[PDB]
RNA sequence: AAGGAUUGUUGAUUUUGUGGGUGGUGGUGCAGUGAUGCCCGUUCUGGACGCGCGCUACAC
């Protein structure tokens, strides 16, 4: 066995040396060739020769231009069967519930500030707030332009303060429309939170710190109706 | 007749490329793309004798520097021939790893690749093994939708052959935004196998590779066809449907909304 | 972005951002073919000899 291996090792080394020797010869040929490049090039240029597409080639180029003119179809995915969708939905529910158990055990302007949103919506009626906020999201989707994710992320914090701000304002006059807005804005906030929960989380804590600081001077007068709303929104999100 | 000094210099290059595996290519070889009469210069370098490593590098150097028209001659005259030769002569009928990459670099220029590799191959007795290896290269590498659609459009009109079906399905498998013209051509292609006056395509036996291709079209472009077109395709399944794949296609076709 | 994104000089093949699927030049057993049962790469570099007498430490 050992003798066979030594022959094997010797053969591998022997072939390795041959490859290296060839490589040693290999580079020398390239070096000599490169030195004579100018002489070879000069003769070739002196002997340079003096100055119809296939029917298949003509058709293909014509097709590309015609295809450019025509409109483009959106591609779709295969429709999953109801049993597969139910199985996938059950698996996701089974996964999500399990992690929860473990955690239990341990044109349109995007307002970067809350005041900016009021200026945009200042002339709009109360029931028009869901329309404007939704449009801002559509006008600044992540795909439309770079940085829209950050603008939408900031807007999530802005929108949250607006929900709390409206609750502070008196609304006994038009409770029905006010009811038609807060839930509508909250639903948008739920969609926004799914993508910008980091941004929402940062704003929420600061409000808690702001909540504490105002409680450190005023006692119950600092507390307001929207303050109760704020604790409720955290529970949803 | 190149200069005798040039012939000896490039004859050395021909020897260089036979055993070349790594390092820097010869300077004379790297300047061949600039030369007008590359055909004569490339021939003396013995393209058939190029090592697989050289073929990969040669496609990189030449596809990049060159015009679209000239690059077609390369992909057709050298890369395509080498691609067929390696598969035919290999014991397992497999393609070498370096040659496999060379096709991808040729795909860097889509128009040259299709008219130099794909269309000549399918129109010159392509075999199923050749289609599978080439199709996988097409599958993994990225292609423009416009160029892919033209290639898909070209394949349909050709007479039905097993190699042609493999290339069509992969293009369908890419999930491209096919132009509305291309979708209609795909619909026409599948209609022509339905029995009606009609050609032999109505009665020609259809392999699953046709059924798999037709399923892919239904899965992805069911929402991009007219209601009448959907009806013709549904009739095609009723006449030429497969035992197991056919019910699935009917489910997908019926689930799509009319454009 | 053609008045130029990207390429080793080239031209929309790529670059940035946002979404996004797949083990797939797989192998193997069955009846070229099969919605097919079963599982699941490339090139270099290195491979204090024994016996034995005596003595000396190890024990609140």
């Amino acid at each position: 066995k050992a003798e066979v291996m030594k022959e094997v090792i010797a053969k591998s080394k022997f072939y390795k040396q041959e490859r290296q020797k060839a490589q040693g010869i290999m580079e020398d040929q390239i070096d000599n060739l490169d030195d004579n490049f100018e002489d070879v090039m000069s003769e070739l240029m002196m002997t340079q020769p003096k100055k119809p597409k296939t029917d298949l080639d003509k058709e293909y180029d014509i097709k590309v231009k015609e295809l450019q003119l025509d409109k483009r179809a959106a591609p779709s995915d295969r429709t999953k069967t109801e049993e597969e969708k139910n199985a996938e939905a059950e698996e996701k529910k089974r996964e999500l519930e399990q992690q929860r158990l473990d955690r239990m055990n341990g044109s349109i302007s995007c307002p970067r500030t809350h005041d900016a949103l009021l200026d945009q919506v200042k002339k709009l009626d109360l029931d028009d707030h869901p329309k404007i906020v939704k449009n801002i999201i559509k006008a600044y989707q992540p795909k439309l332009a770079e940085g829209n994710k950050e603008k939408l992320g900031k807007f999530t914090a802005v929108l949250l303060r607006h929900i709390i701000f409206l609750s502070n304002q008196n609304y006994l006059k038009n409770v029905q429309s006010f009811k038609r807005t807060q839930n509508a804005l909250i639903s948008i906030l739920k969609s926004l939170s799914e993508k910008y929960n980091r941004e929402l989380s940062e704003e929420c804590r600061d409000y808690i710190n702001e909540m504490q600081a105002r409680y450190k001077k005023n006692h119950f007068d600092a507390l307001s109706n929207g303050d109760l709303v704020f604790f409720s929104i955290i529970g949803i999100l | 007749a190149l200069p005798e000094k040039v012939i000896k210099a490039y004859t050395t290059v021909g020897s260089i490329l036979k055993t070349w595996t790594h390092g820097k290519l010869p300077k004379l070889f790297k300047v061949i793309p600039s030369l007008r009469n590359w055909q004569d210069v490339i021939y003396v370098t013995n393209p058939e004798e190029w090592s697989p490593h050289v073929v990969y590098e040669a496609t990189k150097l030449f596809v990049s520097n060159l015009t679209a028209k000239e690059s077609q001659k390369f992909i057709n005259l050298i890369l395509l021939e080498r691609f067929r030769d390696n598969i035919e002569t290999s014991e397992d009928h497999s393609l070498n790893y370096h040659i496999y990459r060379a096709v991808k670099k040729s795909l860097y220029k889509p128009s040259a690749f299709f008219k130099g590799f794909l269309f000549p191959l399918v129109e010159t007795g392509c075999n199923v093994r050749e289609a599978t290896i080439a199709g996988s290269v097409l599958a993994k590498v990225s292609v423009p939708a416009l160029h892919s659609s033209a290639a898909l459009s070209y394949l349909l009109r050709l007479p039905f052959s097993p190699p042609t079906t493999v290339f069509i399905k992969i293009l369908l498998d890419k999930k491209y935004a096919l132009p509305y013209q291309t979708v209609d051509d795909c619909v026409y292609y599948f209609m022509r196998f339905r029995i009606l006056s009609n050609g032999e395509d109505a009665t020609r036996v259809l392999p699953v590779i046709w059924h798999k291709a037709f399923l892919t079209f239904a899965q992805r472009y069911k929402n991009d066809i007219t209601q009448d077109q959907r009806d013709f395709l549904l009739e095609t399944v009723r006449q030429r449907g497969h035992k197991d794949i056919g019910p699935e296609i009917r489910r997908e076709l019926l689930a799509g909304a009319s454009r």
